[PDB]
């Protein structure tokens, strides 16, 4: 008998002669038990894996009976339930289908969300075809029920998107089903980015922040080399890349530049007149004098929208100078993202060098810094103050240098710079 | 909590607020080819999204500008400028961890697929054993 | 204290012109759908929706604070989201390591006795 097997020894002596029982309430909920973390484990051994063993149907009817909120202890149970699936293909896949539709999210959608985070991360899909249209209409169905009336949101979609975003990693990392990866990951993206859940005015991170993991994850598959898969499954595409660039999480914008670096190298290979580098170099053309050498009115198109649309919005806003209004908030000394980040970076830096001119305000921007520059000028003229400085792009250069020492998680953005600008190249 | 309250009260108006504006955006830019043409409604995903981003970086400028009023010369009584600065550092103290603990999943789950993967590869050689019997 | 006071009725005065801003543009537009019943009209939009990406509607009144509104609901509510994502993230990167542990020392029992296993087959591999 199972229960009388004590030692790893029994087990392996009185193996044949084992008899398996049909105790699996207590055999699967948590001496005589030092192996029963093994007990569930050798009982899908001792039969093979069938569908009919006893512990899979024990553990979806538990799965049942927590959704419907019959249970004393819902939370209880998850981990376990969780454990034997995690690292089961078997019955994970029947949980999926029991479990990861719409009509299984009405009831609880709470729980559904923590055995995605178990069993959706690890999972290797039998048949390869019916579950990308099966995903694909199960996130749609999601979304619909999590922005939908009467409830703003509460991170539902957003962080089962995350974690259907894992699964894609152990899928990618794998080979014969990284298609399956990298075509119902831009449909993952391409829900992740509407404006009801990627905004610029009530954004609820979750989204923007479930999203730098999902660029990540392809940027993580962008690195790594010697792989076979289309690039066209690779750059994310104009029509969600530029609600992005004109986002104001600053590290969302940083995890962007960091997949656009990340690809140079795994890119410039392709023809220069591509299909797709064609939209990279675009992203490149411009984002590059969104946070510096800001020419956009000289240049078109800013995201894909017109300049002059910035020349109407510009006249009436009202500025108190007139001096440099064109230029003035065009920069990281003017977005409104990475600006206030900015004068931290200089005031925790003039706090090194126990400066004693201490800058008397927070922007940096061309039309302040003239100001600071010309009423302290002759003391810091001798020093006191920020050493290599002569003029504003000294500034820029300086905040780069001081940005790109790794403690802060913005860094990406100055090796985007310095990699692409190739006017600061000498860093 | 006078100025608690206050400040709540704030959220909540201004919450209505730019929800309003953002609508009024979206109907107006609407209204606007409901007049040049008759009835042509049938704005494309791709046109829609065009649409998105205008208003977004719109949005974007609009949003700066108070960052080129309120700074320059720090009143440091303005019972709003004050709300500014400490609603503008906060923004950005839990950027590290974010960054952090989004690598403290990246690795995690990689010794996760892999002890899968050796329990994998485990299991199915105590299945060929078994039966061998 | 009463900044702030007349900073929230000069704020409800802006709500109040948008929502009837609304209504009005709301009514031109159904008007417009209502003359043109014919059938669901649904053309292309022909090289004018460019010529309508070219400018903006509303342009805003200097007085109107939106920009700080645009910025103090951004941003509070992008203080209020991290901090949330964190709990989940590091609640959820706990119970991954616990659940690690629980499954390598399962692992390791596990590819053990498949030593232990196997070598008793090849010493019952006698008679």
């Amino acid at each position: 008998s199972l229960w009388d097997v004590t030692s790893l020894e029994q087990l392996a002596q009185n193996w044949p002669q084992l008899h398996i029982p049909n105790d699996v309430d207590y055999m699967m909920k948590p001496s005589r038990d030092s192996l029963k973390h093994l007990y569930s484990s050798i009982i899908l051994i001792k039969n093979s894996r069938d569908e009919s063993s006893s512990p899979y149907e024990w553990c979806i009817w538990q799965l049942k009976r927590c959704f419907a909120h019959q249970i004393e202890t819902p939370q209880e149970v998850i981990p376990i339930i969780i454990s034997v699936s995690s690292m089961d293909n078997k019955l994970s896949s029947r949980i999926i289908q029991t479990f990861c539709n719409l009509k299984y999210l009405k009831l609880d959608e709470l729980t559904l969300k923590k055995v995605c985070g178990g069993i959706l991360p690890l999972w290797k899909p039998e048949l390869i075809s019916g579950t990308r249209e099966f995903f694909v209409k199960f996130m749609a169905s999601i979304f619909m029920w999590s922005t939908r009336d009467g409830h703003d949101n509460n991170c539902t979609f957003s962080e089962t998107c995350f974690y259907v975003l894992q699964m894609i990693t152990n899928w990618v990392l794998d080979d014969k089903l990284i298609a399956l990866g990298l075509t119902l990951l831009h449909d993952m993206q391409s829900l992740l980015t509407l404006d009801k859940i990627f905004n610029n005015a009530t954004s609820n991170r979750f989204s923007t922040m479930a999203f730098i993991s999902s660029l990540d994850i392809l940027t993580q598959l962008s690195k790594q080399t010697k792989s076979d898969y289309a690039i066209q499954y690779l750059i994310v595409g104009p029509d969600i890349m530029n609600k992005v660039f004109s986002s104001d999480d600053p590290l969302l914008l940083s995890a962007a530049c960091r997949y656009l670096v990340a690809t140079k190298n795994k890119l410039m290979q392709y023809p220069s007149t591509n299909k797709f580098v064609r939209m990279q170099n675009q992203y490149i053309m411009d984002l590059t004098n969104y946070l510096y050498r800001n020419k956009v009115l000289s240049s078109k198109s800013l995201f894909g929208v017109s300049p002059d649309f910035f020349k109407q919005i510009l006249e009436n806003l009202y500025i108190p100078t007139a001096d440099f209004k064109n230029a003035k908030f065009f920069t990281i000394t003017g977005i409104p993202a990475l600006s206030y980040i900015c004068i931290i970076i200089l005031r925790r830096l003039e706090t090194a060098e126990n400066t004693k001119i201490k800058f008397t305000s927070g922007i940096i921007n061309e039309e302040t810094f003239n100001n600071f520059f010309r009423v302290h000028h002759d003391e810091i003229g001798q020093h006191g103050w920020i050493k290599g400085v002569n003029n504003i792009h000294d500034l820029r250069v300086k905040i780069l240098m001081h940005l790109s020492n790794t403690a802060n998680p913005y860094r990406d953005i100055a090796a985007f710079l310095f990699t692409y600008l190739k006017s600061l190249s000498k860093y | 909590n006078s100025s608690e309250k206050q400040w709540e009260r704030i959220q909540q108006l201004e919450k209505e607020h730019v929800e309003v504006y953002r609508e009024l955006l979206i109907t107006l830019d609407r209204l606007y080819l409901i007049r040049k043409h008759n009835h042509a409604v049938i704005l494309s995903h791709t046109q829609q999204r065009l649409l998105e981003i205008r208003h977004q970086l719109q949005i974007n400028l609009e949003k700066t500008a108070l960052l080129i009023r309120l700074l320059e010369k720090p009143d440091n009584t303005n019972v709003l400028f004050t709300k500014l600065q400490n609603l503008l550092e906060e923004s950005n103290s839990l950027d590290y961890e974010l960054l952090q603990s989004l690598g403290a999943q990246s690795s995690l789950h990689k010794q996760l697929i892999e002890s899968r993967a050796e329990r994998d590869e485990l299991m199915s050689k105590l299945i060929e054993l078994s039966s061998k019997f | 204290k009463d900044v702030l006071d007349v900073y929230i009725k000069n704020l409800e005065n802006q709500i109040g012109n948008k929502r009837y801003f609304l209504k009005q543009a709301q009514g031109a537009i159904d008007e417009i759908t209502k003359r043109s019943l014919d059938t669901e009209g649904k053309p292309v939009n022909s090289e004018v929706f460019t010529e309508l990406l070219r400018k903006p509607m509303f342009f805003s009144e200097r007085a109107d604070p939106i920009g700080f509104s645009l910025t103090s609901n951004f941003l509070s509510l992008r203080a209020q989201s991290s901090s949330e994502w964190l709990s989940l993230m590091n609640d959820q990167s706990v119970d991954q390591k616990a659940m690690l542990l629980l499954q390598n020392n399962i692992n390791s029992d596990l590819k053990e006795l498949l030593r232990k296993l196997q070598h008793q087959m090849t010493i019952m591999d006698s008679k």
